[PDB]
Parts: structure tokens; C-alpha cells; sequence
């Protein structure tokens, strides 16, 4: 019909209006962000501390300072290495530092060995085997619980049957010794 | 200068060396007293005699005469359970932290401090600072609806 | 055309249409469906049951043999369909009555023992199942059972001897099915007269030693009984309030608040303590046996909440002025409502009580209006828009019903209704414009096959318009696309995809040219061939690891899903109490380590902050709410994964985790997300992110035993000290991270002692609270060299937040133990002594505004217990290198006793006088004063809380010389007379005050001349304090054993030949203040006429005594001993104001904000060539903002 | 029915959409201005206000950079003076090895805490904890099975006593009938 497609196009138009309204709402929220009347203190902090110029210059100065510091480290230790003689105090302490460094490097290479990784994987496989053994014990234990429940139900049925037998024979013997004590 | 510090090392969580359990000691928290403590009973619909008997069964399970005679002071059941849970939570506030548990922090310490300042009944009363827009039309509608529902 | 503008509260709820009520049982649901829908051919499955059900009820009318037992075993499968058809067709021989009598015959033990062996207990079990299936049959069936005595019938099997424990579990299931109806619960709580009630019978049964699962079922009945009872007491209190307000103690209102929080806590732990566990499920601490299937207790907690009109009660409580005024009532009822609105059942509860829900939405929106109408709503009363969230949640579920029940109509007919479908989709889309409305839409479609609505809508209109458009755009298809896109984008509970990830993907594959459907496909990519189990988290980790490069990029947005699905299936929900731990949450963590997870989550965090760091600096701050919600969801999910991994690894025995990428990435993610919120207060999700960051940073403080603290070699390499290094050395790294590192290091450290308790803390817990602080101090004294740099760098700043956070840390971090206390205080004192030196020599000290800020820090530190004693043990003069501290204190005293006249020195003298006041205050100490016996003696509590002899002499000299010198300010004189009032409370302070008055004898006289010379109505406070101090020296002559009479007091006041008439001046002006004003003048002339009556009581000229003995003080205990024996708790029912001062934001508009920022003009460009040659800063800074201004992955 | 007024609604919806899209364009230009205009140039970059704390940072970093640079130049001048000695070359190679070990030891310590061995020890500890929790709950299940088997033995004792009672009452009835049939 004519009003058919007329209302269909009206639906498409209100769809476009809704999506444009969503975009306008997003832009309005972003305005409320950018035109927020923030606290004086948070504005103070944003302007003084996270200002990109001051912050980037701080980065550059820290980097240059640490570069110069490690360069001075390199130069000073190279000096003390030129001043190295085997029985010097700095000499003994330096070869001892290198020796304990070799010790620590041997230790670290040991803790990273393929032998240590193999022992750790063996322990992990052993623990996984133990956990699946516990799961198998758990299945055994579940079946034991099922057996116990089935047999207590059977025993309760047996008790009820025995109580019925007992009541029957007991009332029989009672009525008998009663009505036959009635006979002289 | 800057004094030498050492710590007595006793805040670690219990059962750390985990000495093995006694056979038949996992059904110890399912005795009548231990169950009633976790559940709590209500005095107003358990009766007088039965409430007395249950409180007696619970008392001889507690080892602290303070808590033993502070048992079940409310007439509601869930309120008794909540009072016991609050007693145990207050007792466990500072007991589980330090060496082998996460050390104290500002959030957790603030929480346990706001817990310590709460008296029993578990709440510190807030003072009025604001009030809603009293729309007595809404109040009339609410009262009418509540009464209608209470009737049918 | 629908209104594209949206007023959220204009639409209101109507009765449910598609989803059955949550509290209705299956029988009632079936009978209502067959009633209203009429005689459909769904009756077919009914009749073959019904005619069968009546063929068994007419074949065993009086037969009770084995065949009867086999019929009992069959009846429960026919009561749902059969009995309902019978009851609604009104073909009634009272088949329900015959069923109830059958049930009473079956539960009978006498009838039971007359059966064969295999099936005498089968009859009892079948009668139990009959109880359970007939109580779930409406008021009709449950009252039929109750009238026939089912409670005292089930309590025959439970009390009989020699009865299987499985049969007792069955009888308990039957009893839980009876009392799940409110008629049953009423008959169970209040039994017949001259009989024990069901509750008393149950209590008597538990008091006999029962099998573990039997007493657990008893516990599960008792918990539900207590819940019903709490609800009944709430209903009673509410009806009381209704009748009292129609035509109220604070005690009963606090009781109502307690009952409401009790209802909340009971509904929270209900699926663990109110359900009947299966007969094979034991209550072990970790579920290992029995079926996994449990039955949720909410379909009966809602029957209770409904039979007691709980929503009407909360509507009243929120609409009645006296109770609504309480914040406790609002918060406690909002907890319950927010819990109800989490689940599909609870959300259908609100829509069943649609009238009560409308009125409740109104009563809740009134609060959220007045909140910003009177308050500012950032740190006062909390605002979470729960009114709007609940309105939009119930509205979107109403639209879900209107959208489901439009496909129950197009398959029973064909489409004659399209416009209402489209209007529903539109009113559902408009909700997704807010962030709260969008969160509610994403949360409601994420509940129990609700997403199936839009899914089947798109599956329909993809066979009608070839998807998007065949000859018509089929705008409903586009609405459904947008909706199933916003729910996939915004939801964080990703369980909904578990069953739909297939369908949606097919949809994403059925239309490859739809700009929204292919984005949805990118969102769902990690769910191709996935199963949401702990065996496919290797695949999810492989996905997160394979395209980690695309994080804030629309082509790697599906990674977000791969971190929600991976947080849904591997992170246990926050555990509630009474819950038995499931063991898969262990395996889910093991599999989360096997497939490398510590690596590919550290990498997620690292790339996350490497992406966010540029918009953070450029102040874009996650603008578009879509990108913000995805980045917050990704951060929170990665943090939850890391938190569960570390807290599950570090609890499995004492383990040591030294990755050191985790803290270095977290102290940056905190800076980027949680540190500087432009609102000045963290959000909810950002607060959760900060809490997760602090928890992960604290999991490095576990596993620290004695064997890890013997030597400085094994202490500085400990995992605690490594985390502390990565947190501290990340504070002085970049000025952007200053405030973040501070607001984080202050969340790691614990609050300062003493604890304000209502009751005593047993010595073990105070020992633990002392030892955890000793341990924090032991681990901080290795980063001492960074703590000193922190308190040297920020001390002397004008940024109010950083200043306040440093001022907070220096109290938290100074109260841990003696070493760190002396560390912080030595640093602050060295800082002030090098600020007073290094600029002054051969002359007086130069005081600048840097000195002013430094003294302000020292002041606001000295007013705390630990910091003040750390100052005292440095000024005292026992030199450990501490001579300069005593010298600088003497220099500060010289400053105050000779202020000169400036605006800087007149600003520093008030700070040094506040210092002096905090030093001479005995209510500020580690050993707090207490006249309770068995404690430290009074005179030995001042030897450890006041200056020593030669320091107290100088302090009293200074406090007098600052009164004599009339150049002093007003606040200075106020704090000095306050310090004098403090010192006038004991013979030590008063002896020194008098002995100093013997040198400066015109101190109080000139002070009184100052009081009268510049008196005003605001100056009245100084006069009041001075007259209080005056009385405090004569109140004893009509605590201390040595005071002056009125005679020599007035002699000290006697330096003018009109000083009595100076008192007369004060009097005549005092009555002349207003006589039009407050209680100032009457109290003040009370005090001063008392003083002048003591004046006339004696002759004035009397020299002050010299025969008095000094009360000597013992050697001050070493600061370590004071920190050892410190008051760890005080009995007070209110928080200390100093502790309460650490909870509000560090962002204060101006109360610490200095009017003189001393912002030094610095020329940055010249500071390049003076250093090594560096880039032209203009180029570097313009490289960042030219093109890339949108949030997320940008140029740099 | 008629299409006139519906098409009128359509085109006024189109004009509403045009107004909304132009408002959205205004919002986009406004937010672009608000978010991109802030860029510091040499004009303001030469007169930047900094906090006293940040200025003290800059001054401390400048001063210690100057001191470190001075010591660095001094040490590197002293480097050019020292002549080649055998022990000096031994120390040079020794400290070259020392540096390389200083670097390799941290490169290996990060592997020992972030590599395969850390994941393996974590899986091992977690498997140990999982197995210990499984077994600590199987112990409780064993106690509950002790409960169930005590129930079994109690029901069995009751069965035995009921069977003895049934036997004695049954033989009693047999004998009482065989007597009181000829006597009573």
C-alpha cells in the first residue's frame, strides 16, 4: 500500500533519529567530560604534575642522569681494574666478587638446567598421578557409600518384616493362651 | 640510631604444620550443639523448655563462659545465628593476618576498625543529614496498597 | 512516531505476560496456563495422564498391596499434568483428597510393615515422593496434606527407630516441600494446640544424635524456618508502623534495619543453607561426592517474600518520613533490592509485584532526586543511581516479555501486529543511551536465555529480508542487531554466550555486509568451538596470547570477550559463608598456570598501560563510554584473573612468587586508571580495580616466615621487599605518578593505632596487630633510602593532593614501629634544619615560604601519637647524631619568642606554636592516659609523653614570651593559651609554668591587656580560653597538688594601678557585646565575675611561691619500648576524628590548598643546552597531539 | 488510507534528522576544539609555572648530574693516563667477565622467576594443594562412612535380636498349641 511503505520509511527515519540521538548523547557526555567543572585540587594536580611538558622534561632529565651515572660507574670500575694487582685489597675483593658471581651463575644455570626442568616435570607428573589416584579412591568411596545405603535400606526392610512376623505370632500366642486359659 | 626491630612471629594462620587429624573428628561439628550454634533457634516458637534444653546443649559445647552465658539473647532464630556469627567474626577480625596471611592494609584495617566500633546488634546508628521529598500522595498510595495486600 | 527523547520513569510495569511468576510452583503454572490459554491440544498430554491418574485412584481405592506400592511409585509423574487437568475440568471425585489419603497411608509405618520384604520401605519412599509432589500443588494440595496431618506424619518416620538414614533424608525432602508453601510453614511453626509444633518436633529430633546428612537436612529446614520468622517479624513491625502512621521509637526502627540486613544475609547464603542436598551428597568441606545438581531456594524465598508483602513493606519504609529519613533503612533495603535484581527469578519477582514495584521505583527516585537537590553527591551520601538502574532493568525485562510473547503469537497465528514489536525494540534501544541504562540492558539480556529473544527475532527476519535488506530495511532487524551488540559489549557476565555463541555466530555468518554484525563477529571470535569449561581455558589463553597486539583496536576487541569468558570459567564468585568449596576452582587455576597464564596476563596488563598511558597524559581519559567500558572490563577481568592465580598459589602453603613484572605493571595501571579521577572520587568499577591492585600487591606480603627475615641479605631479596621496592621506586619516577604512588603506598600501609573498640581485644589479637606493623616496618627499613627521598621530595610542595597524601603516609608509615617513626621524623627534622641553615650564617635564620610549608608538615605530623614521640626522642638530646634536632628546636623557640613582624614569620610562629601544643599534650601519646587501675601510673605516663626538664623549661619560657610580645597573632595566642591549659593539668607542667612566670611576671598581665585592647565578638573565644585557664589555676584552691592562690595570681595581674579596673573594662564591655545574641556573654561574665569575686577574696600584692618542689620524671622509656607497650585499643563507641580524617578524599577544594603556590617560573628550553643536547621540546610535545586525539591505540 | 499527511510526517522527520545531524556536527567540532587545541609552544614553554617540589626535583637532578658528569670526565681523563701493565690487562679481562656475569645473572634470575621453571613450580604447588584438599575432604567422607557403617551394625544387631525373639515366640506358640489342643 501507500501508507504501508510510508510508515515503513517513517520507521527507518525514526531509526536514523535514534542512532543520531545516541551519537549526540555520546558527544554530550564527552562534552560534560571536557567541560567538567573539576575540583580546584584535581585541576591543580593535573596542571602541575601531569603537565606533558614538565613531565617529558622530567623523563629526559632522569634518563640523562642515569646514563651519566652508569657511565661514571663504568669509568670508575675500569679505573679500579687498571689499578688491579693480585694482592691489592681492591684486587682480592674484585677477584672475590667475580668468584661469587661465577658461583651464583653456576647456581642459576643449575636451577634452570634441563635436569632441573626434568625433575620438576617428573614431580608434576607424580603429583598428577597421585591426584588421579585420589579420584579413583573417590570413585571407590562413592560406590562404598552407595553399597552402604542400599544395605541399610535392605536391613530396614528386613527389620519391618521381622517386626510384622513378631507382632503376628505374638498376638496369635497371646489370644491363644488367653482363650485357652478360658478352658478348664 | 634507627632502632633494631624484631617480631614475635605468632600471627600465622592456625594449623600450619598441620599435625594429622584424629579418626572420627570430622563429625564433631555435626553434633546437636554444634549444629544449633551454626543455626540458632528462636525462643518465641521453640517453647520455653525446649529453648532451655537447646541452650544448655549448646553451652556445654562452648568453652568460654562469657560466650557460654551470652548465647541466644534474641527471640528470633536468625538473629541468634547472626549474633553468634558476629561474635565469631569479631574474634576472627585480627586473628588471621600478618606473617603467613596478607599483611594489614588500609582498606582491610579500615574495615576491621569500623567493625570494632560496632556494638552488638551489629550496627552503629547513622544520624539524619538529609530527607526525601515527602510526597504524601506516594505515602497514601503505599499505605493503601500495603493494607489491600494484607487484607487479600 | 515514538519519542526519541526518553524520560525513564514515564513507563511503568504491567503484569507478567510470558515468564511465569517466580514463586508459583510447576502445578500452579500448568493450571494457570491451561486455564487462560483455554482448551488447546496441549490438553492431549494431559488426558492420557489424567484418565490414567483416575484409573489408578479407582483401582486401588481400598487395595494396599504390592501393586498399590508400584502405583504410588508412578503417581508423582502424573500429578503435574493429570491432576491439573482433573481440577480445572472440574471432574472432581476429590481426586486430590484420595491422593492425600493415599499419601497418609503410605507414610504410615503400620501400613508399611504389612508389606512384602523388598517393598515395605519402597512404600515409605513413594509416600515421601507423594508428599513432595502434592505439596507442590497449590494451597489446595498443601492444605489437603496439612489437614490430614502430614507434619506429624512425616515426624513419625523421622522419629521411628531402626529407620534408614536415606529414608530420613527423603522424609526431610518431603518436609521441605511441605513448608515451602506458606500454609505449610504456618502449620509447621505454630502447630495444633496441646501438641508440639513441627519446629519443636524438629528441635527435639536434632537434640538426638543424628547421622551427619540427617542433621544437615534438619539444619536446612531450620534455616528456612528462621527466614520465614524474620520475614514475619518484619511484616509485624511494618503493620505496626502502617497503623501508627495512617492514624515511633528509634529502637524498633534499628530493629527493622537489623531485620532487613538479616533478610539480605539470609537470601545471600540461601543456596548453601536452605536447600535440601541430594541423599548421596555429604556436607564435606569440599564437594567431592553426590550429584552436582542442586535446587535453588529462591522459588520459595520469593513465596515467603510474597506472602509477607515484602515489596509493600519496603515501599512503606521508603515512603514513611520517620523511617525513610534514616540512612540505615534506605541502605539496608537497597541491599535487598539490589540482590533481588541480580537474578532472573528475583527480577521476575519485581514484575510479579508490579504495583509494589512501581511505587518502590517512585519511592527510590525521590531519594535520588533529593540527593543532589540538597547534597553534592561525591563524598557525602553515596549515589549509585539504583532507582534508575532498577527502573531500566525491570523495563527491559518487561520489553523482553513483550518481545518473547510476540513469537508465541506469530506461530499460533501469523503477523498482523508489527508496530508494537518495533515500538518495543525502540523503547528498549532508548534505554541504552545512559551508562546506567546500558548496563541494565546488558545485565538483563545476560540472564537465562533472555538473549534468545533478539536472537530468534533476527533468525526470523533473516529469512524475510535476506538479513538487513531485501526490498525493505526491516528496521526491527537493525534494532535487534544494535541490541545484541550492546549487550555483548556491555555485559561482563558472559554466561549468556555459553549457549548462544553458536547462534549469534551463524547470524554473523548469515550477513557479511552488516557493519554491526561483523563487529559482533569480531566480538565473538574467541567463542568459535568453545565449551566454557576448565578444559578449554588453554584455548582462551592461546587466543589472548595470539592477538595481544590488538588490544584497544576494533580488530582485537574480541580479546575482551576472551578475558570475560576466561574470568567467568576460572575465577570463583566472591565466596559466601556456609558454602562448601567446589574443587574445579582449583583445577581452573592449575590449567590457568599450565597454559602460560602468569605471562599472558602480565603482558595484557603491560600492553594495557602502554596503550592507556598516552590518552592519560593528553587528558582524553577514556572519553567514549564504549571504549571506557571495554578497557575497564578488560582491566578488571585481567586483574581478577591475576588475583585468583596469586591468591590461590600463595595460599597453597608458604610459596614465594618473585615475578616482579606484576607490581611494576600494577603501580602503573593504578596511575592510569584509579589515581586521578576528574570527579575527585573513584567510580565503582575503578574502586574495584584499585582494590584488586592492592590485593595483588599484598599477596606479595604472604609467605614471609622467620626463615626469610634473619639477615639483611635474605630480607632485601624477600618477595615482600621486592614488591615494596617496585612500589616505592615507582613513586619518584615521573611527576605524573607522584600522586598515584602516594595514594597507593597509603593503601598498602595499615591505619595508625589505637583501635577504637566497643569491647576489649584479647591480648593475642593486639599482639598480632602490633606484630604485623612491626613486620611492615622491618620491610620498610630496607627501602628507608627511598622513603627518605619520598618525604624529602614532596615535603615542600603546594599541590594540595600530593601534600595531603604525603601528610597521611608520614602518619601511617610513622606509626608502624620505632625504626620507621624515627626515620620519617629524622628526615623531616633534617629537612627543616637544612632549610634554616644553608641560607643563613653569621646572622639570624632566614624564613621563607618553603620553611612555612616544611613547618606545616612538621606541625600536622606532630599532632599524632607516634610522630610526636619520634620528635621527643630526637629533641631530648641523647645524641645518636641528634644534636642538630635539639638545636633546630631551640631555633624554632627563638623564632616564636621573637617573631618580629612579617607575613612569613607570622605564618611560621603559628605552626611552631601548634607544634608546641601537640608536644605539651598528654592526650597524645603511645601510652594513652587512663585512671583505670592495673595500668601505667599517671606521673609515669607524662615522663613518656611530655618534653623533659630542660625542654619544658624553654617551651614554657616561649609560651610566656609569646603572650608578653603583643606582636603575636590571634590564632597564635589562642593556641598558646591552649598549650598553657594543657600544661596546667599536672604538677609537672604547672610547676614549670609557674617557675617560668617567676622570670616573665607580666605575661598574663600583658595577655589580659591584649584581650581587652582588641576585644570583639569573634575575639571572645580567646577570652573564654584565657578565663578557663585562669579558673584552672584556682579551681584547685577552693589532679594537681601545687597551685597559686587568687592573691599572687592577681599580683601577677597586678602591674597596672588599674588592673582591677582592667577586669572592670572587660566586664563592662562584656555586658556591652550585644545583649542581642547567643550564650557567649552570659557564660563569659559568669566566668569573669567568679574571677573577680576571687579577686576581692584576698589582698592583691603577693610574691609567687618559691618553696615548691619539682615533680621529677623518670627516664623516658626507649621509643622501641613505648611502641612495644603502646595502647593498641581504647574502649570508645565512636571513631577517633584523626582516624576518620583519613577516609575522605585527598582532593579538598581549599582546606589544605595553599593560597601561595610559590609556582616558580622555569624556562624549560634553556634547560636543554645547559644539560646534554636533547630534542627540541616543541617537536616532541607536538608529535603527540597533532593527529592522535581519540581514546585508545594512538600514534605514540 | 491517504499518504499526504504521512509523507508530511516523513519529510518533517527528515528535517528533524537534518537538524540533529547538524547539532552533532557542531558537537564534533566543539569536542575536537576542546580536546586538540591545548598545545604548548615556545612562547609559553619558556615561562612555565612549576611547583616548588618539581623545581626542587629539577635543581637536585641538575646538581647531581653536574657532579656525576664532573667525576665522569675526571675518571675518563685518569683512564688515559694509566699505562698497560700485565696485571692491568688481567684485571681488565676479569672485570669484563664480571660485568658480563652481572648482566647475565639478572637475565637468568628473571628467567628463573618468569620462565618455565616458575610455571612448573606453580603447577607443582597448586597440584599439591589440590590433592591435599581432596584428601582432607575424603577424610571427612570417611568419617561419615564410619557413621553409616555404625548404622549398619546397629541395624544388624537389631535384626539379630528380632530374629531371636521371633524364633523363641514361634517355638513357644508351636508348643502352646501342641499342649492346649489336647488340654484346652
Amino acid at each position: 500500500q501507500q501508507q504501508q511503505e510510508s510508515a515503513r520509511r517513517e520507521n527507518i527515519l525514526v531509526m536514523r533519529l535514534a542512532t543520531k540521538e545516541q551519537e549526540m548523547q555520546e558527544c554530550t557526555t564527552q562534552i560534560q567530560y571536557l567541560k567538567q567543572v573539576q575540583q580546584p585540587s584535581v585541576a591543580q594536580l593535573r596542571s602541575t604534575m601531569v603537565d606533558p611538558a614538565i613531565n617529558l622534561f622530567f623523563l629526559k632529565m632522569k634518563g640523562e642522569l642515569e646514563q651519566t651515572k652508569d657511565k661514571l660507574e663504568q669509568a670508575q670500575n675500569e679505573l679500579s681494574a687498571w689499578k688491579f694487582t693480585p694482592d691489592s685489597q681492591t684486587g682480592k675483593k674484585l677477584m672475590a666478587k667475580c668468584r661469587m658471581l661465577i658461583q651464583e651463575n653456576q647456581e642459576l644455570g643449575r636451577q634452570l638446567s634441563q635436569g632441573r626442568i626434568a625433575q620438576l616435570e617428573a614431580e608434576l607428573a607424580l603429583q598428577k598421578k597421585y591426584s588421579e589416584e585420589l579420584k579413583s579412591s573417590q570413585d571407590e568411596l562413592n560406590d562404598f557409600i552407595i553399597q552402604l545405603d542400599e544395605e541399610v535400606e535392605g536391613m530396614q526392610s528386613t527389620i519391618l518384616v521381622l517386626q510384622q512376623q513378631l507382632k503376628e505370632t505374638r498376638q496369635q500366642l497371646a489370644q491363644y493362651q488367653q482363650q485357652q486359659s478360658q478352658a478348664s | 640510631p634507627l632502632d633494631v626491630i624484631d617480631v614475635d612471629w605468632s600471627g600465622l594462620m592456625p594449623k600450619h604444620p598441620k599435625e594429622p587429624r584424629e579418626p572420627g573428628a570430622a563429625l564433631l561439628k555435626f553434633t546437636p550443639g554444634a549444629v544449633m550454634l551454626r543455626v540458632g533457634i528462636s525462643k518465641k516458637l521453640a517453647g520455653s523448655e525446649l529453648f532451655a534444653k537447646v541452650k544448655e546443649t549448646c553451652q556445654r559445647l562452648l568453652e568460654k563462659p562469657k560466650d557460654a552465658d551470652n548465647l541466644f539473647e534474641h527471640e528470633l532464630g536468625a538473629l541468634n545465628m547472626a549474633a553468634l556469627l558476629r561474635k565469631e567474626e569479631r574474634a576472627s577480625l585480627l586473628s588471621n593476618l600478618g606473617p603467613c596471611c596478607k599483611a594489614l592494609c588500609f582498606r582491610r584495617d579500615s574495615a576491621i576498625r569500623k567493625q570494632l566500633v560496632k556494638n552488638e546488634k551489629g550496627t552503629i546508628k547513622q544520624a539524619y543529614t538529609s530527607a526525601p521529598m515527602v510526597d504524601n500522595e506516594l505515602l497514601r498510595l503505599s499505605l493503601r496498597l500495603f493494607k489491600r495486600k494484607t487484607t487479600c | 512516531v515514538p519519542p526519541m527523547t526518553y524520560d525513564p520513569y514515564d513507563r511503568e510495569l504491567v503484569p507478567l505476560l510470558y515468564f511465569s511468576c517466580p514463586y508459583k510452583t510447576t502445578f500452579e503454572i500448568e493450571i494457570s496456563r491451561m486455564k487462560d490459554q483455554g482448551p488447546d491440544k496441549e490438553n492431549s498430554g494431559a488426558i492420557e495422564a489424567s484418565v490414567k491418574l483416575t484409573e489408578l485412584l479407582d483401582l486401588y481405592r481400598e487395595d494396599r498391596g504390592a501393586k498399590w506400592v508400584t502405583a504410588l511409585e508412578e503417581i508423582p509423574s502424573l500429578i503435574i499434568k493429570g491432576l491439573s487437568y482433573l481440577q480445572l475440568k472440574n471432574t472432581k471425585q476429590d481426586s486430590l483428597g484420595q491422593l492425600v489419603d493415599w499419601t497418609m497411608q503410605a507414610l504410615n509405618l503400620q501400613v508399611a510393615l504389612r508389606q512384602p520384604i523388598a517393598l515395605n520401605v519402597r512404600q515409605l519412599k513413594a509416600g515421601t515422593k507423594l508428599v513432595s509432589s502434592l505439596a507442590e500443588c497449590g494451597a489446595q494440595g498443601v492444605t489437603g496434606l496439612l489437614q490430614a496431618g502430614v507434619i506429624s506424619g512425616l515426624f513419625e518416620l523421622l522419629f521411628a527407630d531402626h529407620v534408614s538414614s536415606s529414608l530420613k533424608l527423603n522424609a526431610f525432602k518431603a518436609l521441605d516441600s511441605v513448608i515451602s508453601m506458606t500454609e505449610g510453614m504456618e502449620a509447621f511453626l505454630r502447630g495444633r494446640q496441646n501438641e508440639k509444633s513441627g519446629y519443636q518436633k524438629l528441635l527435639e529430633l536434632i537434640l538426638l544424635d543424628q547421622t551427619v546428612r540427617v542433621v544437615t537436612a534438619g539444619s536446612a529446614i531450620l534455616q528456612k524456618c528462621h527466614f520465614y520468622e524474620v520475614l514475619s517479624e518484619i511484616k509485624r513491625l511494618g503493620d505496626h508502623l502502617a497503623e501508627k502512621t495512617s492514624s515511633i521509637s528509634e529502637g524498633e526502627i534499628e530493629r527493622l534495619i537489623n531485620l532487613l540486613e538479616e533478610v539480605f544475609h539470609l537470601m545471600e547464603t540461601a543456596p548453601h543453607t536452605m536447600i535440601q542436598q541430594p541423599v548421596k551428597s555429604f556436607p564435606t568441606m569440599a564437594r567431592i561426592t553426590g550429584p552436582p545438581e542442586r535446587d535453588d531456594p529462591y522459588p520459595v524465598l520469593f513465596r515467603y517474600l510474597h506472602s509477607h508483602h515484602f515489596l509493600e513493606l519496603v515501599t512503606l519504609l521508603l515512603s514513611i518520613p520517620v523511617t525513610s529519613a534514616h540512612p540505615g533503612v534506605l541502605q539496608a533495603t537497597k541491599d535487598v533490592l539490589k540482590f533481588l535484581a541480580q537474578s532472573q527469578k528475583g527480577l521476575l519477582f519485581f514484575m510479579s509485584e508490579y504495583e509494589a514495584t512501581n511505587l518502590l521505583i517512585r519511592a527510590l527516585c525521590h531519594f535520588y532526586d533529593q540527593d543532589e537537590e540538597e547534597g553534592l553527591q561525591s563524598d557525602g551520601v553515596i549515589d549509585d543511581a539504583f532507582a534508575l538502574w532498577l527502573q531500566d532493568s525491570t523495563q527491559t525485562l518487561q520489553c523482553i516479555t513483550e518481545l518473547f510473547s510476540h513469537f508465541q503469537r506469530c506461530t499460533a497465528s501469523e503477523e498482523t501486529d508489527h508496530s508494537d514489536l518495533l515500538g518495543t525494540l525502540h523503547n528498549l534501544y532508548l534505554i541504552t543511551f545512559n551508562p546506567v541504562g546500558r548496563s541494565a540492558v546488558g545485565h538483563v539480556f545476560s540472564l537465562e536465555k533472555n538473549l534468545q529473544s533478539l536472537i530468534t527475532l533476527m533468525e526470523y527476519y533473516s529469512k524475510e529480508a535476506l538479513g538487513d535488506s531485501k526490498s525493505k530495511k526491516s528496521v526491527a532487524y537493525n534494532y535487534a542487531c544494535i541490541l545484541i551488540l550492546v549487550v555483548v559489549q556491555s555485559s561482563s557476565d558472559v554466561q549468556m554466550l555459553e549457549q548462544h555463541a553458536a547462534s549469534l555466530l551463524k547470524l554473523c555468518k548469515a550477513d557479511e555486509n552488516n557493519a554491526k554484525l561483523q563487529e559482533l563477529g569480531k566480538w565473538l571470535e574467541p567463542l568459535k568451538n568453545l565449551r566454557f569449561e576448565i578444559n578449554c581455558i588453554p584455548n582462551l589463553i592461546e587466543y589472548v596470547k595470539q592477538n595481544i597486539d590488538n588490544l584497544m583496536t576494533p580488530e582485537g576487541v574480541g580479546l575482551t570477550t576472551a578475558l570475560r569468558v576466561l574470568c567467568n570459567v576460572a575465577c570463583p564468585p566472591p565466596p559466601v559463608e556456609g558454602q562448601q568449596k567446589d574443587l574445579k576452582w582449583n583445577l581452573a587455576v592449575i590449567q590457568l598456570f599450565s597454559a602460560e597464564g602468569m605471562d599472558t596476563f602480565i603482558r595484557v596488563l603491560q600492553k594495557l598501560n602502554s596503550i592507556l598511558t598516552q590518552p592519560w597524559r593528553l587528558h582524553v581519559n577514556m572519553g567514549t563510554t564504549l571504549h571506557r567500558v571495554t578497557t575497564i572490563s578488560m582491566a578488571r577481568c585481567t586483574l581478577t584473573l591475576l588475583k585468583t592465580m596469586l591468591t590461590e598459589l600463595l595460599r597453597g602453603g608458604s610459596f614465594e612468587f618473585k615475578d616482579m613484572r606484576v607490581p611494576s605493571a600494577l603501580v602503573t595501571l593504578h596511575m592510569l586508571l584509579c589515581s586521578i579521577p576528574l570527579s575527585g572520587r573513584l567510580d565503582s568499577d575503578e574502586q574495584k580495580i584499585q582494590n584488586d591492585i592492592i590485593d595483588i600487591l599484598l599477596t606479595f606480603t604472604q609467605g614471609v616466615n622467620e626463615k626469610l627475615t634473619i639477615s639483611e641479605e635474605t630480607l632485601a631479596n624477600n618477595t615482600w621487599s621486592l614488591m615494596l621496592k617496585e612500589v616505592l621506586s615507582s613513586i619518584l619516577k615521573v611527576p605524573e605518578g607522584f600522586f598515584s604512588g602516594l595514594i597507593l603506598l597509603s593503601e598498602l600501609l595499615p591505619l595508625p593505632l589505637p583501635m577504637q573498640t566497643t569491647q576489649v581485644i584479647e591480648p593475642h589479637d593486639i599482639s598480632v596487630a602490633l606484630n604485623t606493623r612491626k613486620l611492615w616496618s622491618m620491610h620498610l627499613h630496607v627501602q628507608a633510602k627511598l622513603l627518605q627521598e619520598i618525604v624529602r621530595s614532596f615535603s615542600g610542595t603546594t599541590c594540595q593532593p600530593i601534600q595531603h597524601m604525603l601528610r597521611r603516609i608520614c602518619v601511617q608509615l610513622c606509626d608502624l614501629a620505632s625504626p620507621t617513626a624515627l626515620l620519617i621524623m629524622r628526615t623531616v627534622l633534617d629537612l627543616i634544619v637544612e632549610d634554616l641553615q644553608s641560607t643563613s650564617e653569621d646572622k639570624e635564620k632566614q624564613y621563607t615560604s618553603q620553611t612555612t610549608r616544611l613547618l606545616a608538615l612538621l606541625d600536622a605530623l606532630a599532632s599524632h601519637k607516634a610522630c610526636k614521640l619520634a620528635i621527643l626522642h630526637l629533641i631530648n638530646g641523647t645524641i645518636k647524631g641528634d644534636e642538630r634536632y635539639a638545636e633546630i628546636f631551640q631555633d624554632l623557640l627563638a623564632l616564636v619568642r621573637s617573631p618580629g613582624d612579617s607575613v612569613i614569620r607570622q605564618q611560621c610562629v603559628e605552626y611552631v606554636t601548634s607544634i608546641l601544643q601537640s608536644l605539651c599534650d598528654q592526650d597524645i601519646a603511645l601510652i594513652l592516659p587512663s585512671s583505670s587501675e592495673g595500668s601505667i601510673s599517671e606521673l609515669e605516663q607524662l615522663s613518656n609523653s611530655l618534653p623533659n626538664k630542660e625542654l619544658m623549661t624553654s617551651i614554657c619560657d616561649c609560651l610566656l614570651a609569646t603572650l608578653a610580645n603583643s606582636e603575636s597573632s590571634y590564632n597564635c595566642l589562642l593556641t598558646c593559651v591552649r598549650t598553657m591549659m594543657f600544661l596546667a593539668e599536672h604538677d609537672y607542667g604547672l610547676f614549670h609554668l609557674k617557675s617560668s612566670l617567676r622570670k616573665n611576671s607580666s605575661a598574663l598581665h600583658s595577655l589580659l591587656k591584649r584581650v581587652v585592647s582588641t576585644f570583639s565578638k569573634d575575639t571572645g573565644e580567646l577570652a573564654s580560653s584565657f578565663l578557663e585557664f585562669m579558673r584552672q589555676i584556682l579551681n584547685s584552691d577552693t589532679s594537681r597538688t601545687m597551685s597559686i592562690n587568687a592573691a599572687e595570681l592577681k599580683q601577677l595581674l597586678q602591674s597596672k594601678e588599674e588592673s582591677p579596673e582592667n577586669l572592670f573594662l572587660e566586664l563592662e564591655k562584656l555586658v556591652l557585646e550585644h545583649s542581642k545574641d547567643d550564650d557567649n556573654l552570659d557564660s563569659l561574665l559568669d566566668s569573669v565575675v567568679g574571677l573577680k569575686q576571687m579577686l576581692e577574696s584576698s589582698g592583691d600584692p603577693l610574691p609567687l611561691s618559691d618553696q615548691d618542689v619539682e615533680p621529677v620524671l623518670s627516664a623516658p622509656e626507649s621509643l622501641q619500648n613505648l611502641f612495644n607497650n603502646r595502647t593498641a585499643y581504647v574502649l570508645a563507641d565512636v571513631m577517633d576524628d584523626q582516624l576518620k580524617s583519613m577516609w575522605f578524599t585527598p582532593f579538598q577544594a581549599e582546606e589544605i590548598d595553599t593560597d601561595l603556590d610559590l609556582v616558580k617560573v622555569d624556562l624549560i628550553e634553556l634547560s636543554e643546552k645547559c644539560c646534554s643536547d636533547f630534542d627540541l621540546h616543541s617537536e616532541l610535545e607536538r608529535s603527540f597531539l597533532s593527529e592522535p586525539s581519540s581514546p585508545g591505540r594512538t600514534k605514540t
